[PDB]
């Protein structure tokens, strides 16, 4: 029968283009895959490259910290020797020829400072040195505080005084600078 | 009078066309199960990838202490050396102030 070949061939037609929509729409399927799948892993590939060079930046900035503070540790060791030699300097002057002489430039330097003045101190390191200005001026020298010299006036007043110690922490203090460059020049 | 001709030929048809619709239907469900695949397996390639991401950060990381702490213990020692040198002057200019 003729007449149904043509609904045959007509269904039969029908057939052939179900399955080429289907293909289609399955290639589009398969396509939004490779592009969403390439699409993420590029946006993973740059977390990632961020999660790289700021870790080397945080790590490079640790290098440094760590070469600063390294420098600094070493010139903390330098410093310090060069205050215990002013020390052991100041320490190994009264064992040295040079010491008496000494005595009443800071006893006399002190008495200007104090202008009423009664008596004054010092150490058996020192004061019996104290017979110059001893015979001199008030000629009280009686106390005991071994490095410096110290004053009392105006009868009793503030009793002021000049330690041999508190210079080094004033002009230590103060020119800590041309030290420093005298140093690491 | 035949009826069953044109009411049995209007079934096969209509089961062909019925079965038309799922085979092709599968191959979606085929490739729906493929997009799947390419996109779990995508997953594992970034995940391989971060493990490079960390172990050459490591390695990296690793080896720049080494540079920088070997530069450490050059250029603090380098320090004090300058001192060395020039270092009784120091004190010399210390114990002049204070002296006075």
């Amino acid at each position: 029968s003729k007449l149904e070949a043509i609904l045959s061939q007509e269904v039969e037609a029908e057939i052939q283009a179900l399955l080429q929509e289907a293909e289609a729409k399955a290639e589009a399927v398969k396509r939004e895959a490779e592009e969403k799948a390439k699409a993420l892993l590029q946006a993973r590939e740059r977390a990632l490259e961020a999660q790289y060079r700021a870790a080397l930046r945080r790590a490079e900035s640790a290098g440094e910290l760590l070469v600063a503070t390294a420098r600094t540790q070493a010139r903390g060791e330098v410093l310090e020797e060069v205050r215990r030699r002013v020390r052991e300097a100041l320490e190994a002057l009264p064992q040295k020829p040079e010491w008496p002489e000494v005595v009443r430039k800071l006893a006399l330097e002190a008495l200007e400072a104090l202008p009423g003045a009664k008596a004054l101190v010092a150490n058996p390191e020192d004061l019996p040195h104290l017979e110059a200005m001893a015979r001199e001026r008030g000629v009280e020298l009686q106390a005991e505080p071994r490095l410096g010299v110290r004053a009392v006036g105006a009868e009793g007043k503030t009793q002021v005084e000049n330690s041999l110690l508190a210079r080094m922490d004033r002009a230590w203090d103060a020119m800590s600078s041309k030290v420093a460059q005298a140093l690491w020049g | 009078g035949l009826i069953k001709s044109l009411a049995e030929k209007e079934k096969q048809l209509l089961e062909r066309l019925e079965a038309a619709k799922k085979e092709a239907e599968e191959r979606v469900k085929r490739a729906e199960a493929e997009a799947k695949a390419l996109l779990e397996e995508a997953e594992a390639k970034a995940k391989a990838l971060e493990a490079q991401y960390r172990e050459r950060e490591r390695a990296e990381t690793e080896a720049l202490l080494a540079r920088y702490r070997e530069r450490a213990e050059a250029e603090a020692k380098a320090v004090r050396e300058k001192a060395m040198a020039r270092l009784d002057e120091a004190v010399a200019l210390v114990l002049k102030e204070v002296l006075p």
